RNA sequence: GUGGGAGAGGGUGGUGGAAUUCCCGGAGUAGCGGUGAAAUGCGCAGAUACCGGGAGGAACGCCGAUGGCGAAGGCAGCCACCUGGUCCACCCGUGACGCUGAGGCGCGAAAGCGUGGGGAGCAAACCGGAUUAGAUACCCGGGUAGUCCACGCCCUAAACGAUGCGCGCUAGGUCUCUGGGUCUCCUGGGGGCCGAAGCUAACGCGUUAAGCGCGCCGCCUGGGGAGUACGGCCGCAAGGC
């Protein structure tokens, strides 16, 4: 009930899980998707195949509101980042350009033990 | 009394009378501190390399001068006051080192 | 802080005869100089200790000039000391 | 890779308002280039940092850019 | 003395951007998070992901080094001011004014104590989740002191080069920071690596000595008992010498 055909497409990828969110040129979301949105659960969330899975379902819901072109947005790293620019590329989107944004702090805060 | 370079960036959506206005009030806060005015650059509107009060460009002043150091500290501080002002770096005059020279 | 004319109209005022840089009159003078602005700057900034370190070289310079002058000249010791209102 | 002092003329290290230069001494994202790239000796590269990061303040240099292709 | 220089050396004030958290708004559904795998947790009172705005604290990415400064502890955004040390050149002044240093006095990471602020993130104690024979431990979710600032105490440490300070003498080669020079190079001051002579139980050290010498200070005298006891001094306490 829109009629975007063009945004960008977020890539959000942690070790932990992969998502995707389709949004409007000025940047509100239209759709999004995860590894747990398709149907997985645990770890299994974080492998690649689910990270093209869920490229694959954003870029669906994305033809139900009639979109066409896209500006890629990739931040972190995690398994499969790679492999849901590479889906959604082939996904029947046609992409305009891909960026990596990845947040990185000029060291503010004190990560946790696990990370330092 | 030592050589600096005050720099003024100030808010590019201002008419004449407006940007006049301040401009003439900096020249008074200098005056008053005792900074006599060596030379002026103003090369006006350009585009910042990142957005600065919500506007994506600036006016760009700066003045070279030669003012006491006991009072250069507090002679920012009055630059600041103005809302139009967004930005105000003093620096202390140096002689230019060269390099590929 | 001690700029060139300021530390030249001591130098001038302390030396025993016309280009005399170097005496021990005029090495305790400049000292003295120096160490009273110091203590200026310690009066404010109780905290800042790194410079304190650098008082007490003065100082102890400034003692050992003086100890070798008094064994010298007595007359110029004292001299020295009353025009610099030391000890 | 040929460095970045190697193409110049005789140039101030300490303009922080001139641009045009200086924005050869950052890489694709805002950052300050290593010596490697940017030919500078210690001394050199070490007034060039300070330069820039004057310049950023003034908003003329980028503190960050972002990254194409990927 | 004059004239140059490099520097996260120190103190005060100001300012900049990234990020985290939280608050406001839009848009937007069904999960997010997290692990070896999980669960607690959070989410329909709309989370996570995305955009705009705001508040607040803490720490300064790239530059950055195998780098620099400091007596040590230690010091990294940018600016200004106040200020310490130090290197080189000129060979200008004083004329042995030197070295060391029991006691004293001062500085002294972190944690810790007192009074008052501040509090984002992290987080001893604590409260939970799962692993596993079990748990108080390693993994996960929360979380208070604390971490931050002011002032006043505390005086410890693998406070490490595990190497007291100073001066003279004894092959080079090589990388480097910072000066001067008639700048292939030379000369001075730092930082490293190999190595002459020599030293060393060996490992190793070797013009940045652990070599050859002189001066002065501190310290050692088998292991345990024990850095304990008694005593004294210091400390609000912890506790220190
Ligand atoms: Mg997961
Ligand atoms: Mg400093
Ligand atoms: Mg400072
Ligand atoms: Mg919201
Ligand atoms: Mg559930
Ligand atoms: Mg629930
Ligand atoms: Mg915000
Ligand atoms: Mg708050
Ligand atoms: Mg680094
Ligand atoms: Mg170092
Ligand atoms: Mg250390
Ligand atoms: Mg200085
Ligand atoms: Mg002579
Ligand atoms: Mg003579
Ligand atoms: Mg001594
Ligand atoms: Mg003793
Ligand atoms: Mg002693
Ligand atoms: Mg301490
Ligand atoms: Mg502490
Ligand atoms: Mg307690
Ligand atoms: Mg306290
Ligand atoms: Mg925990
Ligand atoms: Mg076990
Ligand atoms: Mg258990
Ligand atoms: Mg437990
Ligand atoms: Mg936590
Ligand atoms: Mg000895
Ligand atoms: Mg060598
Ligand atoms: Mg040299
Ligand atoms: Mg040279
Ligand atoms: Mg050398
Ligand atoms: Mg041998
Ligand atoms: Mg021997
Ligand atoms: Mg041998
Ligand atoms: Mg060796
Ligand atoms: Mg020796
Ligand atoms: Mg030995
Ligand atoms: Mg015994
Ligand atoms: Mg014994
Ligand atoms: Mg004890
Ligand atoms: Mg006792
Ligand atoms: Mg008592
Ligand atoms: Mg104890």
């Amino acid at each position: 009930k829109r009629q975007v055909a063009s945004g960008r497409a977020y890539i959000h990828a942690s070790y932990n899980n992969t998502i995707v969110t389709i949004t409007d040129p000025d940047g509100n979301p239209i759709t999004w998707s995860s590894g747990g949105v398709i149907g997985y659960k645990g770890s299994r969330k974080g492998t690649p195949y689910a990270a093209q899975l869920a490229a694959l379902d954003a870029a669906k819901k994305a033809m139900a509101y009639g979109m066409q072109s896209v500006d890629v947005i990739v931040r972190g790293t995690g398994a499969g980042r790679e492999q849901a620019i590479r889906a959604l590329q082939a996904s029947g989107l046609q992409v305009k350009s891909i960026v990596d944004d990845t947040p990185v702090p000029h060291n503010g805060c004190r990560p946790k033990k696990k990370f330092r | 009394m030592r050589r600096y370079e005050v720099n003024i960036v100030l808010n590019p959506n201002l008419d004449q009378s407006q940007l006049a206005l301040e401009k003439e009030i900096i020249q008074r806060a200098l005056e008053n501190y005792g900074a006599r005015v060596e030379k002026v650059e103003e090369l006006g509107l350009r585009r910042l390399a990142y957005p600065i009060a919500k506007d994506p460009q600036g006016y760009f002043l700066w003045y070279q001068v030669e003012m006491p150091e006991d009072r250069v500290n507090d002679l920012a501080r009055e630059l600041r006051i103005r809302d139009n002002v967004r930005r105000v770096m003093v620096v202390k005059s140096q002689e230019p080192f060269l390099a590929n020279a | 802080p001690i700029t060139k004319e300021e530390k030249q109209k001591v130098i001038q005022e302390f030396a025993r005869f016309p280009g005399d840089t170097g005496s021990t009159e005029v090495q305790v003078a400049l000292l003295t100089l120096r160490i009273n602005r110091l203590s200026e700057h310690l009066k404010v900034h109780k905290k800042d200790h790194h410079s304190h370190r650098g008082l007490l070289m003065m100082v102890g310079q400034r003692r050992r000039l003086l100890r070798y002058l008094q064994r010298e000249d007595p007359e110029r010791y004292r001299a020295l000391i009353e025009k610099l209102g030391i000890r | 890779k040929a460095k970045v002092k190697a193409t110049l003329g005789e140039f101030d290290l300490r303009d922080y308002r001139n641009v045009e230069v200086l924005k050869r001494f950052l890489s694709e994202t805002g950052k300050i280039l290593p010596r490697r790239r940017t030919g500078l000796s210690a001394k050199e590269q070490r007034i060039l940092a300070k330069t820039i990061k004057r310049a950023r303040i003034l908003g003329l240099l980028p503190f960050t850019e972002k990254l194409v292709r990927k």
